[PDB]
């Protein structure tokens, strides 16, 4: 699961308002050698901890735009979770431990069409039909 | 089409359609499918001027 | 330490980076490549920020640019100088100033336009001026056409002075950054040495200059007898017959101030407090008695601060010691930091401190204008009725856009130079930690304000067409008053020392001769209802602001839009839409903002005036206002709005075609164009005018005309800074051909 | 729920997936490019759709889209 | 008589706007290239750079001397 | 040095306002040549 | 043939001539103006008419489209001296003014220089060497 | 008479951006060089984000929607 200290943080008002306990709620978990302060993502200022840290917050931008500002802290570790209310952490970036910019093998080439982009079919080719015209299965 | 030569754009998806563009590099692999590097003197919109391109929707001028 | 600290000769002087425009941003040097190039060479000239990251070289940037700025002040106050001498009736206009009116900048005659020189009384043909320059240059002593110009030579010198300081100052001796970062010394020197010796050297001029010629102008001398301002210091004799209390001689008659004897000044230094009902302005005696309680306070305070000898406060001790062990026990809740931290922020970022000089030079501005018209101090101002509306309407527009420019640059603070570390837990940090506390509380009472002053006109405007005027809020129906702004008018009339300072309060008519200078500006329901949309205008404004300061570092939308920048258009078409996200399309919107509530201030304004104080006064004492008690009756629904004040005094900028307010009438029909044409910006987007540019590029290479500067259409944020750069030009010059139509028309 | 396609115009310059907000974008081996790589999206119930992958993507009319569908309450930013 | 001027040619101001505006709808939903080959229909795609540049034409000459020609006589 | 002052004088702002200076010669045929000059009246 | 009489027998212009000022723009320019066809109410309107008329609307085209395709015609001169220098992005915004004055005069036979590019088919560019969109 | 020579050009030069904006909205609703798959958007998209300088009222229908300001100004 998840567990770490929260950061020394004042309280705010752009934090969890009522989807975080009622839809689902995101936690980032990273690790510093300092006590050093970070700007939040709900706004201001707090100051993470030396061991492992763990913030709640609302949604995923708010992670990963807190995720970008740490690897300028050189803090590259971080784990962020999906909490939906019953209690189930799934575990969502980084989802093979392996950063999305560099690549790794057994991953799939998901979403992607074997034809230029500017050969798409016309929408008068799907027209009364389920597909749209970028779904298109011939090229 | 050799590197430095000047070529004409059958690309009709593209900004530089009909533009007469100067190869830049041509790979020598045979597997990357748009292996021939175009550099063209306009700027498409708000960046680059190169772009990779097919041997088949290149015609050459000289 | 205090010390002056310079560099010799940092950067070279030559013509070569001139041949290089786009020098300062590195991805402007390498060339242009498409038209945007042409235009944000324009938008980053002056962002110094941009260009070095250090503070030492950007700061010699602020400090040289000043000069060039403060030697082209210099060049227009030398034109209005010169203008006065050369092209002007400042000689027939002082002999009398009730029948000439005011005039300079004659026309020349060209294309049929010299049916602007209209007749300015006494065979002059001019533009009649709203400026009030003739009003100020009576004041200062002036009483002849050769004291204007080399007054106006004075000034071209000193514009050449102040141009060469700022080549000195960035090409010679530029200061280190330790020099500009002792703001205690500063404000020592600018509260004594220039707001203390600059009105002590005023009051040392109205005195000797001001004070003897408009005594001998309200006597009529008529600028043969009066002599000039240097003959009442070497013939102190003359200045003996005129105030004869005091000594005047050279050493005989300074000593009533040094041995405390203040009684000898008594008859020139008064506090009367009250209009001089010859001339309408407020005494002399009493302005030059003002200014030295002025020059005495100023000189004090510029004590304060401890520069190197030891004693004096310094404001680095007084920001960290507001925290909370030491407050007042119902303002404690402002942190256990308080605000240290602070000092650092105005004293290592120039956006900072320019955030606050713009807010309080645009709150000064307003200030200004609202005391002018009601304790008028000039001779001859507050009839001149020109004159009084463009002098509020100028000084309520240009102290309107500086607020918006310290709301744009208390935005650019937070963007760039806004610092985590600096600012844990003190007074700014705990402001972003509740910044949905504070734009849910605004934008409540701009709903509140909303409902309750616009509204209330749409009340009174459907009970006025039902023919129901008794269930409307008038002072017949349902009766508003402004119970506590009649009680202030109470006040300051019944603290009165002998003479009722300023008579907007109440007590007397002040009528010089002719028309009425001041008369008491009384409130009613129609009063209650306009104060309200005041404060409703006012409240936007500020929440449009004040949500681009708060939410310029991030918000629930996009989290990271510090990162996109201060002046970004968007973060794309998701998340629904995120268009004017940024911190400046919250400057762009609150120029719109800043537009409508000023432009009701000017409105409220410019019909009060005309129909409760302005007017003539005739043999037996009642007034015959300008149109007559019209703003208690129909000042209260927006129809009467419509009808009673932009129809029916747009009868003199209408049919002023074929006579000498002619430019008035295309301006005010040149002004309707700019707004309309504003709107092409404003409605429609870029991606229709790129698309159109490309069938518009493809007429030009079938023909071989195509251009290598590539054809690009106007950015997002391009495309909306010309809609509002237009909204308010047209929308200004059609109010400016209106004010001055109408009342250049009377007076 | 919107729609991230990718086509084979790509060059593996990683820019699409360092621009990503919200971790939609993912680099996965490829044989048609130099670097070997290609982006996909297996995240695209996490597309936002502010189309910042569609700025940074450096070839010529680009290899990647965001076609903007039925948004849902992950892909509209609502943290209320 | 003249409120029904106004109604009528404010009807065919819309009706116009609508014309072209089912013109844009049949482009993208309700036309193919292949179908419609080498016919009336692909020769208007085939040069429309050059009725766009010509109705902008028409369009600078007509405002520049009928508005310049009003604020000259203003 | 001014070998590169007067290129910068060639430069597009600067003969783009010394073109309309020099369109101040519509001011000097129209302030002697009796400005009003109609479509009919001038040969 | 219209009602347009001349404004030396119009009964409503000889009042803009008789109550009028002098200086310089209500004397000369009005007896200049009086062989000028106007209305019923004294204003000098412009006709079109067969022959009396033929050459008086054609110095209005002739002069202006000499100095129209005269600015035209030296403007695309030297868009097109400055592509075969190979320095066009620069010589765009640093006008090379020995150079623009040099294809302003031989922009001044215009009419005689563009008809020797129109039968030699240099005017126009052909369709396959400019860009267009997906059509 | 001449009050109405100046009308009718005013009349011509707003049925001609009108139509402007309405064929350049039907022309260009396959697409052009700032985006060549209009088609696949739909005829009412917002824009295709700002990229490639901004591309604020794109789509065909945003065109047959400026030509409603010169509908109602015509
Ligand atoms: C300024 C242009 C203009 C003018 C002068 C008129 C004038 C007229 N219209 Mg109108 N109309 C216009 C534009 C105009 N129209 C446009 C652009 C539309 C399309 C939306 C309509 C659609 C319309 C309808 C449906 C009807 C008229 C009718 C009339 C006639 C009687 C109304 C009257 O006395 O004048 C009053 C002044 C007006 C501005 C008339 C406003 C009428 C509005 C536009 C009706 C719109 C219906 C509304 C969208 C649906 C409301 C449903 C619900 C909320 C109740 C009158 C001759 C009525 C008629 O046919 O007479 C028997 C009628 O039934 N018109
Ligand atoms: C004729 C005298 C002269 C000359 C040849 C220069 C030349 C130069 N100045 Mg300059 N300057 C001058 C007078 C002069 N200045 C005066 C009178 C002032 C006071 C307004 C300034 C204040 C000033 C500032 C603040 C800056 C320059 C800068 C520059 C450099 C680039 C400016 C440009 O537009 O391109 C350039 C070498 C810029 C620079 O040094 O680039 C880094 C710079 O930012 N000048
Ligand atoms: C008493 C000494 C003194 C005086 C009179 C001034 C006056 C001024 N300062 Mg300065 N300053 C001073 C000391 C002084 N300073 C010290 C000790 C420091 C070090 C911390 C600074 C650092 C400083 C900075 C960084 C800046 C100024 C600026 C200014 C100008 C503000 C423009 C204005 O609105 O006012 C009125 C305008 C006038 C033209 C009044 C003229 C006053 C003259 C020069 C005084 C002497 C005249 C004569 C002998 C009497 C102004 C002329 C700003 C500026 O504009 O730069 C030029 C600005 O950038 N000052
Ligand atoms: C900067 C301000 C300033 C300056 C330059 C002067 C300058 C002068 N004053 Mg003065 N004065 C001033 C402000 C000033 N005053 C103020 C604020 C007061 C109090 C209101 C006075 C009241 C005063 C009196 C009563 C007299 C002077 C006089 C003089 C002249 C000779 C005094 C002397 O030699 O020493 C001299 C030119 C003397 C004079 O020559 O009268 C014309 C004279 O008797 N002054
Ligand atoms: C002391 C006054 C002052 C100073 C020094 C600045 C300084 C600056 N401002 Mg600014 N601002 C001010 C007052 C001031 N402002 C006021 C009163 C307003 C309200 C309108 C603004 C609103 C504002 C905005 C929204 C922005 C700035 C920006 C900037 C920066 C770059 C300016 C630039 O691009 O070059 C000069 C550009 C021009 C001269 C083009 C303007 C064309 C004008 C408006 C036409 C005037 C019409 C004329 C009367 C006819 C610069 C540091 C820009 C920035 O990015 O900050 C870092 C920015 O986007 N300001
Ligand atoms: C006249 C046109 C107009 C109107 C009515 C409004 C109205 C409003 N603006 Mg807006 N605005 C306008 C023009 C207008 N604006 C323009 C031209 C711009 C261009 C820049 C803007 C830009 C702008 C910004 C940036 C903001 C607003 C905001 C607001 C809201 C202010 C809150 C308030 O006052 O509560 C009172 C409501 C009114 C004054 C509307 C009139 C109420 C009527 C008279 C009563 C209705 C009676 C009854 C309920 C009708 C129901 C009948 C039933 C049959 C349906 C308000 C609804 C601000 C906001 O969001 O507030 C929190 C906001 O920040 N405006
Ligand atoms: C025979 C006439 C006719 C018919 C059958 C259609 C049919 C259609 N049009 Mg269309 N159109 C027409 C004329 C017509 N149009 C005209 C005259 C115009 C010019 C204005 C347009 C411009 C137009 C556009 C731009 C679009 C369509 C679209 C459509 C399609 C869907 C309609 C829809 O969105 O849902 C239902 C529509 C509504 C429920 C109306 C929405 C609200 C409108 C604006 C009424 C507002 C009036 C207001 C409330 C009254 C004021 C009240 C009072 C205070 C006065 C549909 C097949 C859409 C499409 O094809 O998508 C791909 C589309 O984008 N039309
Ligand atoms: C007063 C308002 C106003 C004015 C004058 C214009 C003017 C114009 N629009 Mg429009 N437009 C407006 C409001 C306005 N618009 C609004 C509110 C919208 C809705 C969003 C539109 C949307 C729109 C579209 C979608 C299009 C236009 C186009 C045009 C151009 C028409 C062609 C022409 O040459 O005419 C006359 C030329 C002028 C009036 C220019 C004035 C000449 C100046 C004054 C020279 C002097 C300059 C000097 C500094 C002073 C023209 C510049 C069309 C276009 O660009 O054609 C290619 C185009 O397609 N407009
Ligand atoms: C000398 C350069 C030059 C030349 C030969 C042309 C030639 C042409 N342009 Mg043009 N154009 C130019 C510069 C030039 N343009 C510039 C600088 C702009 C930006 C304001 C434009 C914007 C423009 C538009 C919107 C359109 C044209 C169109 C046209 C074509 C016919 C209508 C016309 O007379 O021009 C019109 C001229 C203007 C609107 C102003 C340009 C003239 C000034 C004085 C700049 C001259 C440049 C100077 C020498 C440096 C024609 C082949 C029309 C077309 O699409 O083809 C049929 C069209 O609608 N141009
Ligand atoms: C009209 C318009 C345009 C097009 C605007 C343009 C093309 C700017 C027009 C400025 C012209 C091109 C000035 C150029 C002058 C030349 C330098 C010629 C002068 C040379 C002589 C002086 C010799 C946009 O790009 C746009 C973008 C976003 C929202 C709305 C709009 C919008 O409304
Ligand atoms: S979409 Fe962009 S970042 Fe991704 S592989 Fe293609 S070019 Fe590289
Ligand atoms: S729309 Fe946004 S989140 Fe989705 S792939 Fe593009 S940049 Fe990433």
């Amino acid at each position: 699961t998840l567990s770490g200290q929260t950061p020394i943080f004042g309280g705010s008002t752009g934090g969890l308002l009522k989807k975080a306990e009622v839809e689902e709620k995101y936690a980032i978990t990273w690790t510093s050698p300092k006590e050093q302060v970070f700007e939040m993502p709900t706004g201001g200022a707090a100051i993470m901890r030396q061991g492992q840290n763990l913030l709640y917050l609302a949604r995923k931008e708010q992670c990963i735009a807190l995720g970008g500002q740490l690897r300028k802290f050189k803090i590259t570790d971080y784990k962020i979770y999906r909490i939906y209310p019953n209690g189930e952490t799934v575990y969502i970036h980084p989802a093979d431990g392996v950063f999305p910019e560099k690549v790794n093998q057994g991953r799939e080439k998901v979403r992607y069409n074997d034809r230029r982009i500017g050969q798409n079919p016309s929408p008068s080719k799907v027209k009364f039909s389920g597909i749209a015209t970028y779904d298109a299965p011939n090229s | 089409v050799q590197r430095g030569s000047k070529v004409r754009i059958l690309r009709p998806e593209s900004y530089w359609f009909q533009d007469v563009g100067t190869v830049a590099s041509i790979e020598q692999g045979g597997t990357s499918r748009y292996p021939v590097i175009v550099r063209f003197d306009k700027v498409n919109y708000a960046g680059v001027n190169t772009n990779n391109f097919a041997q088949d929707e290149l015609v050459e001028v000289e | 330490e205090v010390r002056v600290v310079v560099d010799n000769d940092p950067v070279p002087t030559s013509f070569q980076k001139w041949s290089q425009p786009g020098h300062f941003d590195r991805t402007l040097a390498k060339g242009a490549k498409t038209t945007t190039w042409i235009w944000n060479l324009h938008a980053n000239a002056h962002d110094f920020d941009t260009h070095t990251s250090d503070l030492e070289d950007i700061s010699r940037k602020i400090f040289a640019a000043h000069f060039g700025h403060l030697a082209v002040v210099f060049i227009w106050l030398s034109g209005m100088y010169f203008h006065g001498a050369r092209f002007s009736n400042f000689e027939a206009w002082m002999a009398n100033p009730t029948g000439i009116k005011p005039s300079a900048q004659v026309v020349w005659p060209i294309f049929g336009q010299e049916i602007l020189n209209g007749d300015m009384g006494g065979g002059f043909h001019g533009i009649q001026i709203t400026s009030g320059l003739f009003q100020m240059w009576r004041a200062a002593g002036f009483t002849n056409t050769f004291q204007l110009y080399c007054t106006a030579i004075g000034g071209l010198v000193m514009a050449a002075l102040m141009l060469f300081a700022g080549w000195f100052h960035y090409h010679k001796r530029a200061p280190k950054l330790e020099w500009f970062q002792n703001t205690q010394s500063m404000l020592n020197h600018h509260l004594a040495g220039l707001l203390g010796l600059g009105s002590l050297g005023w009051t040392g001029h109205l005195i000797h200059v001001s004070l003897p010629t408009n005594k001998l102008l309200d006597t009529g001398v008529a600028l043969k007898d009066i002599p000039l301002p240097h003959e009442f210091i070497l013939n102190p004799s003359l200045m003996n017959k005129l105030y004869p209390h005091a000594d005047w001689g050279f050493v005989k008659g300074v000593v009533p101030f040094f041995t405390l004897q203040w009684g000898h000044f008594t008859d020139f230094l008064t506090f009367k407090g009250g209009l001089n009902p010859v001339t309408g302005g407020l005494w002399l005696t009493d302005v030059a008695h003002h200014h030295l309680a002025i020059a005495v306070m100023f000189i004090i305070a510029g004590h304060m601060y401890r520069t190197n000898w030891g004693i004096g406060h310094s404001i680095k001790e007084m920001l960290d010691d507001a925290r909370t062990p030491n407050m007042l026990p119902f303002l404690s809740f402002i942190g256990p930091v308080g605000h240290k931290g602070l000092f650092e922020v105005l004293t290592t970022s120039w956006h900072a401190q320019l955030s606050i000089n713009l807010a309080m030079l645009g709150s000064l501005s307003i200030i200004i204008a609202h005391h002018m018209y009601a304790m008028p101090p000039y001779p001859y101002l507050a009839t001149d009725y020109g004159t009084v509306v463009s002098l509020f309407t100028h000084h309520v527009w240009i102290g309107g856009f500086l607020i918006v420019g310290g709301a744009a640059h208390a935005a650019i603070y937070m963007v760039r130079d806004y610092d985590p570390e600096q600012n844990f837990n003190n007074v700014l940090d705990r402001v972003l930690r509740h910044r949905d506390a504070i734009i849910s509380h605004l934008a409540w009472v701009c709903q509140f304000l909303g409902f309750h002053s616009f509204a209330m006109y749409c009340h009174n405007d459907t009970m006025r067409a039902f023919g129901r005027p008794q269930d409307m809020f008038s002072d017949t129906g349902i009766q508003l008053q402004p119970v506590f702004a009649q009680w202030l008018q109470h006040i300051h009339t019944m603290t009165i020392l002998h003479d009722p300072v300023s008579y907007a309060f109440g007590g007397g008519v002040v009528a010089v001769g002719g028309k009425v200078a001041m008369m008491p500006i009384t409130l009613g329901t129609a009063d209650f209802l306009i104060h309200h949309i005041h404060a409703f205008t006012i409240h936007v404004t500020v929440l449009v602001l004040l949500k681009g300061v708060l939410f310029a570092r991030s918000s629930r939308l996009i989290p990271d839009k510090a990162n996109l920048g201060f002046r970004f258009p968007c973060d794309g078409p998701g998340r629904g839409g995120t268009c004017q996200v940024s911190a400046w399309d919250h400057v762009f919107l609150g120029l719109f903002w800043m537009y409508n509530s000023l432009s009701m201030v000017i409105f409220h304004f410019f019909w009060k005036m005309q129909s409760d104080v302005w007017g003539t006064v005739g043999a037996d004492g009642v007034v015959t206002h300008i149109t007559g008690g019209n703003f208690a009756t129909s000042s209260i629904t927006n129809n009467g709005w419509l009808r009673d004040f932009l129809w029916a005094q747009s009868t003199q900028v209408i049919t002023s075609y074929n006579t000498s307010l002619s430019a008035y009438g295309l301006m005010f029909l040149g002004g309707h164009f700019i707004f309309g044409f504003s709107l092409m910006f404003l409605f429609s987007g870029r991606g229709y005018w790129q698309e159109l540019i490309e069938s518009i590029v493809w007429a030009h290479n079938k023909l071989k005309v195509a251009p290598a500067i590539q054809p690009r259409a106007l950015s997002i944020i391009h495309g909306r800074a010309v809609g509002v750069a237009h909204y308010l030009l047209g929308g200004i010059v059609t109010t400016w051909a209106f004010f001055l139509a109408r009342m250049t028309a009377f007076g | 729920s919107h729609t991230v396609k990718i086509y084979d115009t790509c060059i593996g310059c990683t820019q699409c997936v360092r621009a990503c907000p919200t971790d939609v974008l993912e680099m996965v081996p490829w044989d048609g490019c130099r670097a070997g790589q290609i982006a996909s999206s297996p995240r695209t119930e996490d597309c936002v759709g502010c189309k910042r992958c569609e700025t940074a993507c450096p070839t010529d009319f680009l290899s990647i889209r965001v076609y903007l569908g039925a948004e849902t309450t992950r892909s509209m930013g609502l943290a209320y | 008589m003249a409120a029904l001027y106004t109604h009528h040619q404010y009807i065919a101001g819309f009706l116009m706007v609508g014309a072209f505006s089912h013109a844009a709808i049949f482009w993208i939903k309700d036309y193919d290239p292949e179908q419609n080959k080498g016919n009336v229909l692909e020769r208007v795609l085939k040069h429309k750079e050059a009725i766009i540049a010509h109705l902008s034409w028409v369009s600078l000459f007509l405002g520049f001397h009928t508005l310049g020609l009003y604020v000259h006589n203003d | 040095e001014a070998r590169y002052l007067f290129r910068y004088l060639s430069s597009a702002p600067v003969v783009a306002t010394l073109a309309l200076i020099i369109i101040s010669v519509i001011l000097i045929v129209l302030n002697y040549l009796f400005p009003g000059l109609q479509y009919g009246t001038f040969f | 043939n219209t009602t347009l009489v001349p404004c030396y027998k119009s009964p409503a212009f000889v009042e803009r001539m008789k109550n009028a000022p002098d200086s310089y723009y209500t004397t000369k320019p009005l007896k200049a103006y009086s062989q000028l066809l106007c209305g019923e109410d004294g204003l000098p309107r412009i006709a079109l008419d067969r022959l009396s008329l033929a050459v008086d609307v054609a110095i209005p085209i002739a002069i202006f489209l000499y100095t129209a395709g005269f600015i035209g015609w030296s403007g695309r001169s030297y868009l097109q001296a400055i592509k075969k220098q190979d320095k066009a992005e620069e010589k765009e915004v640093f006008i090379d003014v020995p150079l623009f004055i040099s294809c302003m005069v031989m922009a001044l036979f215009w009419p005689m220089a563009v008809i020797k590019e129109l039968l030699a088919g240099e005017l126009v560019a052909k369709d396959e060497e400019i860009p267009i969109s997906v059509r | 008479g001449p009050g109405d020579f100046y009308v009718h050009h005013a009349i011509a030069l707003g049925l001609h951006v009108t139509t402007l904006i309405l064929v350049k909205g039907a022309l260009d609703a396959r697409g052009s060089k700032l985006m060549p798959d209009k088609k696949d958007f739909g005829y009412a998209f917002p824009c295709d984000g700002p990229g490639r300088g901004g591309t604020c009222d794109i789509s065909a229908w945003d065109a047959s929607y400026l030509a409603v300001f010169w509908m109602l100004n015509t």
